[PDB]
RNA sequence: GUGGGAGAGGGUGGUGGAAUUCCCGGAGUAGCGGUGAAAUGCGCAGAUACCGGGAGGAACGCCGAUGGCGAAGGCAGCCACCUGGUCCACCCGUGACGCUGAGGCGCGAAAGCGUGGGGAGCAAACCGGAUUAGAUACCCGGGUAGUCCACGCCCUAAACGAUGCGCGCUAGGUCUCUGGGUCUCCUGGGGGCCGAAGCUAACGCGUUAAGCGCGCCGCCUGGGGAGUACGGCCGCAAGGC
């Protein structure tokens, strides 16, 4: 119960899952979705197809709020990052722009051993 | 005594009176710490590349000075005591290094 | 630090004649200058070892020059020590 | 890699030690706030070395960005 | 000596932005996370994803290099102060004042020790999930010491160029960092690569010698036993020599 009609779409994509939030111009979310929000449970959440389904689900739930045009912002590198963006463009939502906001430290914190040989 | 440059970034939302006040305080601290002002440049309000103290702009002051280096750090500390002073950067002066010469 | 008027002052103090820069007396004088300043610097900053090496080197140089002067003309040597007030 | 050319080639005779000059310095940063490598800057060893310093200074002052957001991903 | 230079060389105090964690608030709801696949775990006391604010600690992206500095260990945000070494130009001063260096003294990565702080992230030990014939381990979730600071110890290493320091001599070529110059190029100091002569068992080294020489120091004398035993010295201990 809003009637936003213009907003932001955050695609946060890791290798294990893709979660898509859709928010008002001030960044407060409205609806969100993910691999697990659709049927998938295990590794399949990190699929590009699951990313497509997530983006589309999120966008559908968004257009339920009377959403029309969004600004897409992408965080993270993973399979189905781009596929999430593609699903979003094809969604019927008008995509005004795409941005990579993916956070990186300037040598801040010690990574886990998996992520070592880095800082 | 050595030649320095004092960069000062202030609150753009200051009115005339309070601004004149802050500048007065800067002058007084500068003099009290033994600095002589060779040249001063007031750039005014400028767009920052990122918010400083929540605010997208800043008020720029530039003072080329000479002073007793053993007293330099303190001066900067003094300059930062004020609340309305957002940035202070004191720099050892240098001869201009040109490319395309 | 050591500025130019200071250094020139000590140079013209220990010179053996006008124009003398690098005679043994003047060198021992300059080394005493730098050593004193540096040891004062190391009175605080006890944890700066990289400078302390410098101190060792300067002391070494001074002691070798003095050893030379003692060997050559004992009078100029006694004079130098009495003037600067070193050793002990 | 570096397919246009030489940031240095298009520019006037400028002070590399002026951190207060935004106009000239902004040309040495990429789309993101990252400082351009030598291929792009066209500068020399100590030239580049000085530029890095003055840029970092300008960043501290608030005149130049530390980092930016990439567009059209 | 005078006049210039480059530099993550060292010490003290400041200070900047990104990120992580935690806390407060807003919005939002059914999962998140994690793997080869999973489970533990976390989430309806509302998590994850998004926004704003706050606290705190630690490390400094791009620049960044096949780069620079240091005797070595090692040194990287920015600012100032204090300070070491070094290179060049002038050819000004001293007049062999030199080299090496057993002992001694000091410095000495990481881990470790003592006292007191600090503790975000990481993480020996430990506690769980899995995998496996079994899993102690690899993989996943937690996690204490520790990692950080001060003061005091410890003295080790693939402390590596596996190449002691100094000086003189013996083709060049090519890239590079930093000075000077009559600045296409010559000249000086570093860092690389290909190679003359020569050396080497070979690999390779080759004006940054592993070549030709001189000086001085340290060292080696088949493998295992064994860097063990005994003794001594050092250490709070671990332990070291
Ligand atoms: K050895
Ligand atoms: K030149
Ligand atoms: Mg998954
Ligand atoms: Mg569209
Ligand atoms: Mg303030
Ligand atoms: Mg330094
Ligand atoms: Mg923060
Ligand atoms: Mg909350
Ligand atoms: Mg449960
Ligand atoms: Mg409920
Ligand atoms: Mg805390
Ligand atoms: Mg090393
Ligand atoms: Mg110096
Ligand atoms: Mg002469
Ligand atoms: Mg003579
Ligand atoms: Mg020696
Ligand atoms: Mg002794
Ligand atoms: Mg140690
Ligand atoms: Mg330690
Ligand atoms: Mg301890
Ligand atoms: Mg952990
Ligand atoms: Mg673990
Ligand atoms: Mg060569
Ligand atoms: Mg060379
Ligand atoms: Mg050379
Ligand atoms: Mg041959
Ligand atoms: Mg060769
Ligand atoms: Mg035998
Ligand atoms: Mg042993
Ligand atoms: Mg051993």
């Amino acid at each position: 119960k809003r009637q936003v009609a213009s907003g932001r779409a955050y695609i946060h994509a890791s290798y294990n899952n893709t979660i898509v939030t859709i928010t008002d111009p001030d960044g407060n979310p409205i609806t969100w979705s993910s691999g697990g929000v659709i049927g998938y449970k295990g590794s399949r959440k990190g699929t590009p197809y699951a990313a497509q389904l997530a983006a589309l689900d999120a966008a559908k739930k968004a257009m339920a709020y009377g959403m029309q045009s969004v600004d897409v912002i992408v965080r993270g590198t993973g399979a189905g990052r781009e596929q999430a963006i593609r699903a979003l463009q094809a969604s019927g939502l008008q995509v005004k722009s795409i941005v990579d906001d993916t956070p990186v430290p300037h040598n801040g914190c010690r990574p886990k051993k998996k992520f070592r040989k880095a800082s | 005594m050595r030649r320095y440059e004092v960069n000062i970034v202030l609150n753009p939302n200051l009115d005339q009176s309070q601004l004149a006040l802050e500048k007065e305080i800067i002058q007084r601290a500068l003099e009290n710490y033994g600095a002589r002002v060779e040249k001063v440049e007031e750039l005014g309000l400028r767009r920052l590349a990122y918010p400083i103290a929540k605010d997208p702009q800043g008020y720029f002051l530039w003072y080329q000075v000479e002073m007793p280096e053993d007293r330099v750090n303190d001066l900067a500390r003094e300059l930062r005591i004020r609340d309305n002073v957002r940035r202070v950067m004191v720099v050892k002066s240098q001869e201009p290094f040109l490319a395309n010469a | 630090p050591i500025t130019k008027e200071e250094k020139q002052k000590v140079i013209q103090e220990f010179a053996r004649f006008p124009g003398d820069t690098g005679s043994t007396e003047v060198q021992v004088a300059l080394l005493t200058l730098r050593i004193n300043r540096l040891s004062e610097h190391l009175k605080v900053h006890k944890k700066d070892h990289h400078s302390h090496r410098g101190l060792l080197m300067m002391v070494g140089q001074r002691r070798r020059l003095l050893r030379y002067l003692q060997r050559e003309d004992p009078e100029r040597y006694r004079a130098l020590i009495e003037k600067l007030g070193i050793r002990g | 890699p570096s397919r246009k050319a030489k940031v240095k080639a298009t520019l006037g005779e400028f002070d590399l030690r002026d951190y207060r000059n935004v106009e000239v310095l902004k040309r040495f940063l990429s789309e993101t706030g990252k400082i351009l490598p030598r291929r792009r800057t066209g500068l020399s060893a100590k030239e580049q070395r000085i530029l890095a310093k003055t840029i970092k200074r300008a960043r501290i002052l608030g005149l130049l960005p530390f980092t930016e957001k990439l567009v059209r991903k």
